[PDB]
């Protein structure tokens, strides 16, 4: 959950792999994209409330 | 001096400032979804 410790965005898990004298991890992240415009309001007045 | 010499830093304090001031646009406006 800590962000960016390994792979660069949100995180899903990881691939571990030998090599001659270290270990070579590969991070598989998910990022959005297609981002659209919207107008919001924080809250909803109904029924005076 | 008798032979000792000072190198300068690669990275000036001016665009440090810069990277601070990004950063801190960054997380005021975009909250934490640019990182
Ligand atoms: C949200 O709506 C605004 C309003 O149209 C869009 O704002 C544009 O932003 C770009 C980049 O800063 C400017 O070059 C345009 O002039 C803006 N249009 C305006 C002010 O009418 C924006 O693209 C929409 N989407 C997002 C994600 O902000």
């Amino acid at each position: 959950k800590r962000v960016d410790f390994c792979g660069k965005g949100y995180h899903l898990m990881s691939f571990p792999q030998s090599a001659p004298h270290g270990v070579v991890f590969l991070h598989v992240t998910y990022v959005p994209a297609h981002e659209k415009n919207f107008t919001t309001a924080p809250a909803i007045c109904h029924d005076g409330k | 001096f008798n032979g000792l010499t000072v190198l300068p830093p690669l990275l000036t304090d001016e665009m440090i400032a810069q990277y601070t001031s990004a950063l801190l646009a960054g997380t005021i406006t975009s909250g934490w979804t640019f990182g």
